[PDB]
């Protein structure tokens, strides 16, 4: 579970100086680095979103992602839409959104 | 074969979005390698990256070529002199990465919020942002020029610069009245010294408000700009964002007026924000409120009334405030005290600007900073617009992603350096790759003293900047190119010609970024990705396909090395140019670094074999250079062909190519013949004159060279530099053959 070779490790307290009762605590790993490389750093079985209700579009998909546990930052949106479009040969494009509630979002041009 | 150039899947516990390169299988984006975080303050979106090789996410002073090493980049834009690992003036969060082979994707997050990018060595890359959605673009090259060019698709194709802008530029902090401002002309017109544009920082303002003038310094202002437009010169002048807001009532238009309109940002209570910048306390507009850009775009003209000025120079735009977010301070909340604070310098978001809890149109300042600039540089395109009826110019410090469709971008506040020359190459470089061309460093450096050797260094390397100013500090020693040793002076009016004989064929590079999505200064990868010996080179550069400019960045050389991508490479020193005032001819490459000489009166540019370029004659303005004959260079292949092209229209006039109002010319080698193809030709560039041919590569003397069938007048052929060089009389606009044998 903690069996992570150290470039691929990612911060799990990217947040805050961690002890390793805490990041234990979080339910990451501890493994001091050996001379930068984040000493907390997510399992493979960290939790994540869950993909639900995949679905095909014309332009491409749309899913529902479901995180069940919730992270260590406060006010976690627990309920994703994504949509995945296609645009061109060249070009794909997708978003992750709150489907509950208008987020900001850059003003931009078609 | 129709099918797009990716192919996508999922992984469904964890979550991942994986996105493969159909030709090879190449996995570009794997969403998989770490957690979705989606909090209101914190999203947090990984990737794998398909090699160690990433360029982008401006503004930040380091290689073209990020570092992998457990990097953080930070996205906020701040006010600071330029400095390795610190958030700086802008925030453009894409990145082209490159894959082993030569091909290329980029990744573009639309995401204005406070942001760290976390690059490790495995290698990948972690998006953290403090607010807003994920809204991510993939664009699959393959070529990176093409990644570039489907980027600017989504964010706009680059703004077509009026002629005038391409010219030199003067600037210093400290032109303290309009008879030291002329006095500049003046000396720079008696030393044979182009100058197009003649510029004023804050000195010129009344009580250092905008939209005025002292009447002891600047008194004539008016006058002294009129007269600048009389002898075929531009002028332009700072603005700064921020409104005076001291004033008495009904005293100040511009405070007075804002204040009618509701223009400014405001605080919890609803009233104006008020921070210290020049004037004192002042007033932030909100760029994102209509009646803002209605408020700005009458100020600008109604001052326009008073001083015809040419353009605006947008500072102190991130926005810059002197003090701590506001005079009263900032509220406790969690805008102002987010639960993840992005590595800026200070710690904290209100270090240098506003406070982020403040209330624009759209939203609040936590979600639109890194917009700020961006927005004043849209009203402004709109105000010049509207107040003289022909293409703005604009230069903003402050950026953001999409910034290049309305301005240009210079560096800031870098220091008189050997170190900050070396670093301007890479910086100009990346913002080409982001669509900002436009863009150049202070010339000899704005903070501090330049030394004589370093402004000389300085103006060769300038010279190939797309934007090019020489602008200096208040507390500085002088640094205009008339200051310098005779010796000095001669290198730098080098340089100028130089720029000044290259402008039709710069245009015609700033023509295919606009309609194409092209860059103007491209690293070395861009034009020969193929070639894994260019990933990492980033003190060269090209301008467009064909020149290569390898400068000297070091104090107390006589020498460069460069390296020379597989091909022929003509040294431009074989090519005549002619100026108002006072080595190997080809390097035959495998793909290799080449020593070259390089004395302090010398830059080193070689032109690609294979190529056309136009050059024209001499001016100490556009006005002057644009009457002047043209002249062809041409660059022969081993096996005799080259190809270029001109884009010809007034300089100036708004929507030219919806009107067709130009000339288009492609020039064809073939079979010891020369031609132009007429792709179009109208009323702008018909009198054009092309009055010399230098045909570089010419294996053996010729015994004749005719033009239309007829012996030219005259020919030289050099045995030693393999040049053909044959005057003409003919015209642009008109179907041509020259031939020699
Ligand atoms: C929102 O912005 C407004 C300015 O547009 C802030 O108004 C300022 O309020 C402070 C007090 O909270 C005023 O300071 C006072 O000045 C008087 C005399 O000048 C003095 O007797 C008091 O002891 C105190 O220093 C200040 O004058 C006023 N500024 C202006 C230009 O009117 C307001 O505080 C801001 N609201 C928040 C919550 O930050
Ligand atoms: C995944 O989708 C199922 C089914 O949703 C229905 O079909 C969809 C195509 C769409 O048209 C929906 O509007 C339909 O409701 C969801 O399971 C249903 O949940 C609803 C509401 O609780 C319930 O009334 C139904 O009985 C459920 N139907 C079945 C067949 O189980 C499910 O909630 C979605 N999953 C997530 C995580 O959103
Ligand atoms: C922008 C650009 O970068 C330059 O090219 C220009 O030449 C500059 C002038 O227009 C410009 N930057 C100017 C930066 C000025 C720095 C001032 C530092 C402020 C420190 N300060 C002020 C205060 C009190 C408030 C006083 C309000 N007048 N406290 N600390
Ligand atoms: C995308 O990245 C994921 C996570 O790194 C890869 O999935 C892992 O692959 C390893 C090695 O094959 C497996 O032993 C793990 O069980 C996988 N993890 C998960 C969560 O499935 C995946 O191979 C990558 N996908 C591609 C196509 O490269
Ligand atoms: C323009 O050039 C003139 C002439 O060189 C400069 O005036 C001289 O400046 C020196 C200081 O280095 C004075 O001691 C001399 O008295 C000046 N000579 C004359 C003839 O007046 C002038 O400073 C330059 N102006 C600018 C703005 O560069
Ligand atoms: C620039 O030169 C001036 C004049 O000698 C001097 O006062 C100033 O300290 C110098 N600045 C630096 C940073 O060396
Ligand atoms: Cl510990
Ligand atoms: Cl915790
Ligand atoms: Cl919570
Ligand atoms: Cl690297
Ligand atoms: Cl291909
Ligand atoms: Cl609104
Ligand atoms: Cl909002
Ligand atoms: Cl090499
Ligand atoms: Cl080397
Ligand atoms: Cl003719």
């Amino acid at each position: 579970q903690c069996d992570v070779p150290p470039n691929s490790r990612f911060d799990c307290a990217p947040d805050k100086a961690i002890t390793q009762e805490q990041c234990e605590a979080r339910g990451c790993c501890y493994i001091p680095a050996k001379q930068g490389q984040p000493w907390c750093f997510f399992p493979p079985s960290y939790p994540s979103y869950k993909l639900e209700n995949l679905s095909s579009s014309e332009m491409g998909y749309t899913a529902t992602l479901t995180r069940t546990t919730p992270t260590f930052f406060p006010k976690d949106i627990l309920t994703l839409r994504l949509d995945v479009m296609m645009e061109t040969e060249n070009r794909l494009h997708f978003t992750i959104k709150d489907p509950a509630n208008r987020r900001y979002e850059v003003p931009l041009e078609t | 074969a129709p099918s797009p150039l990716y192919s996508v899947e999922f992984s469904e516990e964890p979550f991942g979005v994986i996105v493969h390169r159909q030709l090879d299988g190449r996995v570009l984006l794997n969403t998989t390698v770490a957690p979705l975080f989606f909090a209101d303050q914190f999203l947090q979106l990984s990737t794998s990256l398909p090699s160690q090789y990433i360029t982008g996410l401006a503004e930040h002073l380091s290689p073209l070529m990020l570092s992998t090493s457990w990097t953080r980049i930070t996205l906020w834009n701040r006010d600071l002199a330029p400095t390795p690992g610190a958030n700086l003036y802008g925030s453009h969060p894409f990145y082209l990465a490159l894959e082993d082979g030569g091909s290329a994707h980029g990744v573009f997050l639309l995401n204005s919020n406070a942001m760290d990018v976390v690059l490790q060595p495995s290698p990948a890359l972690s998006w953290r942002s403090t607010g807003g959605i994920l809204d991510v673009y993939i664009f699959l090259g393959p070529e990176p020029k093409s990644v570039v060019q489907q980027y600017l698709d989504v964010v706009g194709y680059p703004f077509m610069p009026p002629y005038w802008g391409l010219g030199f530029h003067l600037c210093r902090w400290g032109y303290s009245s309009t008879a030291i401002t002329r006095q500049v002309v003046e000396n720079m017109t008696r030393a044979h010294f182009p100058l197009d544009v003649q510029w004023n920082d804050l000195d010129y303002m009344d009580s250092r408000r905008d939209f005025t003038f002292n009447k002891d310094g600047f008194r004539d202002f008016p006058a002294m700009v009129q007269e600048l437009h009389q002898g075929g010169r531009r002028y332009m002048m700072i603005v700064d964002p921020a409104i005076s807001s001291s004033g008495p009532a009904g005293s100040y238009r511009p405070y007075d007026e804002g204040l009618r309109r509701g223009v400014f940002i405001t605080n919890e209570t609803g009233q104006p924000l008020i921070g210290k910048v020049w004037p004192g306390s002042t007033a932030f507009p909100d760029f994102t409120n209509p009646t803002a850009l209605a408020w700005w775009e009458d100020m600008v003209a109604e001052f326009h009334d008073q001083v015809p000025f040419d353009g605006m120079w947008i500072d102190m735009n991130e926005p810059s405030n002197f003090i701590r977010g506001s005079e009263d301070g900032c509220p406790n909340n969690e805008l102002e005290n987010p639960p993840y604070v992005p590595g800026v310098v200070g710690g904290t978001l209100q270090a240098a600007t506003i406070c982020a809890s403040s209330h624009q149109f759209l939203s609040t300042h936590y979600n639109l900073h890194n917009l700020y600039g961006l927005t004043e540089a849209i009203a402004s395109h709109r105000a010049l617009v509207k107040a003289r009826g022909t293409r703005p110019f604009v230069i903003s410090r402050s950026t953001f992603a999409g910034h290049g469709r309305y301005a240009g971008h210079w560096t800031g506040d870098v220091w008189s350096s050997w170190e900050q020359l070396a670093s301007s190459v890479p910086e100009i470089l990346q913002f080409n790759l982001l669509g900002v061309p436009l863009v150049g460093a202070d010339v000899c450096g704005f903070l501090g003293n330049t030394s004589e050797e370093l402004c000389v260094r300085w103006t060769q390397l300038g010279a190939f900047y797309p934007f090019m100013r020489n602008h200096n500090s208040l507390l500085s020693l002088p640094q205009e190119p008339y200051s310098f040793s005779e010796p000095a002076q001669q290198a730098m009016r080098k340089a100028l010609t130089l720029r000044y004989a290259l402008l039709p064929h710069l245009y015609t590079l700033f023509h295919q970024a606009h309609v194409a999505g092209e860059t103007v200064a491209r690293p070395l990868f861009l034009e020969f990705p193929k070639d894994s010996s260019t990933w990492t080179v980033d003190h060269q550069l090209l301008w467009g396909e064909a020149l290569l400019i390898t400068p000297v960045l070091q104090a107390g050389k006589a020498e460069v090395t460069g390296y020379f991508p597989l091909g022929t490479w003509y040294d431009l020193q074989t090519v005549p140019i002619e100026a108002l005032g006072s080595r190997e001819p080809a390097i035959h490459s495998e793909g290799q670094w080449v020593t070259l000489p390089a004395p302090l009166d010398t830059i080193n540019v070689h032109l690609r074999a294979g190529y056309i370029i136009p050059l024209q004659g001499p001016g100490l303005t556009t006005t002057e250079s644009r009457q002047q004959p043209m002249a062809l260079a041409v660059a022969l292949t081993k096996g005799g062909e080259a190809r270029g092209e001109l884009f010809w229209d007034d300089g100036e006039s708004l929507e030219v190519l919806e009107r067709g109002a130009y000339t288009q010319v492609i020039f064809l080698a073939r079979n010891n013949t020369i031609v132009n193809e007429l792709v179009r030709v109208t009323s702008e560039g018909a009198g054009l004159q092309l009055q010399k041919v230098t045909v570089l590569g010419v294996a053996t003397a010729p015994q004749q060279v005719l033009s239309n069938g007829v012996p030219v007048s005259n020919f030289t052929y050099s045995p030693d530099t393999k040049v053909l060089d044959i005057c003409v009389s003919l015209l642009m606009g008109e179907q041509f053959l020259v031939s020699w044998c």
